[PDB]
């Protein structure tokens, strides 16, 4: 009698928040930019093909000058490229094979990596030595690792397969927040441009916007049917996008509480692996299981362009932090570098 | 039996989520398009940049 009027009053609570969100949706995204006028056909090139990959690509992350970027692969690799000119700055051999994820610093001088070894591994690009050695193995995950993302040099948050997303120091090693809250496995996680903030998408179909200083949960997001695979924040960090298993990608908005739009199609039956937003956020990248990576329009859900040409199911995506151009990996070992021409 | 401090600590998270400042959706949505026509110049994947300025020429 105890805990059954708790789940009743919690109960309760979850209508009270649902009927506020609903009184709250006054319009939708759709009547609201209905009259603005379309992107029409988008139409982007594979400039470079980065090629050098011995087995399917997992993950990747522009650096900050919008050139480098490392890519991570279950060859046991994470080879950083010069996307200019195609060429391979570092080859750092993981310790272990399986790797599901990877980050390059906002400055730079570390690369991160960590998969089903449980141990989110940094990597020292700039040393005395010259080679690319590990700094600091994260080690205190119970689950598999699934995305990192370095808030500074020194702290760096991680999402593991133990329902649970960590915020670290690289300095000491010791999770400094442990943010709890997830039912299902946490699948990705994307740092807001302010950075005092961050999302993350999980397999129980619920993405929960935390605080990193706070280190708990603010606010928590439905809709999705199946697991979320990706997220990315709109540029303004006041909305992000997330990609599931149901062939959905989904707006929400922090502000609002809500969802605001959803990118579905009746031909796309796949789930999408990875998505990513525009520099202005007016075009949001997914990449499916279908060996394609569409273009949506974020205020028109209107699909625009598509980057076919990829011959593998594409497992990673990434927007310059410029924006000049888009860098989707695949499962068939090849990172592509796809922008507009005039 | 940990499903009582379970059930509690869901009852809590859903005590703290509820009290949360919510704005219309009208005025969310206008900020996101203005923020999507302020920055549309400068995004070269929006509008395509000439060719002699693609670093991927």
């Amino acid at each position: 009698s105890e805990l059954d009027q708790l789940r009743q009053e919690a109960e309760q609570l979850k209508n009270q928040i649902r009927d506020a969100r609903k009184a709250c949706a006054d319009a939708t995204l759709s009547q609201i930019t209905n009259n603005i006028d379309p992107v029409g056909r988008i139409q982007m090139r594979t400039r470079r093909t980065l090629r050098g990959h011995l087995a399917k690509i997992y993950a990747m992350h522009w650096g900050t000058d919008s050139r480098l970027l490392v890519s991570a692969s279950q060859d046991g690799k994470l080879i950083i490229w010069d996307s200019y000119t195609t060429n391979k700055v570092h080859a750092i051999p993981l310790r272990s094979s399986w790797v599901m994820t990877c980050a390059y610093a906002p400055s730079g001088n570390y690369v991160a990596c960590g998969g089903l070894d449980n141990i989110c591994s940094i990597y020292n690009l700039k040393t005395r030595e010259g080679n690319v050695r590990v700094s600091r193995e994260l080690a205190g995950h119970t689950g598999y690792l699934s995305c990192c993302r370095f808030l500074d040099d020194n702290q760096i948050v991680t999402s593991s397969g133990d329902t649970t997303c960590a915020l670290w120091d690289i300095e000491t090693g010791q999770q400094t927040t442990t943010f709890t809250g997830h039912t299902g496995d946490v699948m990705s996680l994307s740092l807001a441009p302010d950075t005092r903030l961050f999302v993350s998408g999980a397999c129980d179909a619920s993405a929960k916007l935390w605080d990193v200083r706070e280190g708990m949960c603010r606010q928590t997001f439905t809709g999705h049917e199946s697991d979320i695979n990706a997220i990315c924040f709109f540029p303004n960090g006041n909305a992000f996008a997330t990609g599931s298993d149901d062939a959905t990608c989904r707006l929400f908005d922090l502000r609002a509480d809500q969802e605001l739009m959803t990118y579905s199609h009746d031909n796309i039956i796949c789930g999408i692996t990875s998505v990513s937003f525009s520099k202005s956020g007016r075009l949001l990248l997914a990449g499916y299981d279908d060996f394609n990576c569409n273009v949506w329009d974020a205020l028109k859900a209107d699909r625009a362009g598509v980057l076919a040409g990829h011959d593998n199911r594409v497992s990673c995506l990434g927007v310059t932090d410029d924006g000049m151009a888009v860098a989707t990996g695949s499962w068939d070992s090849f990172l592509k570098i796809w922008n507009g021409s005039s | 039996t940990a499903s009582i401090a379970q059930a509690r600590k869901l009852v809590e998270q859903l005590k703290m989520e509820a009290n949360i400042d919510r704005i219309k959706v009208s005025k969310a949505a206008a900020d996101l398009m203005a923020y999507c026509e302020a920055h549309a110049k400068e995004d070269p994947l929006l509008t395509p940049v000439p060719a002699s300025e693609n670093p991927f020429r």
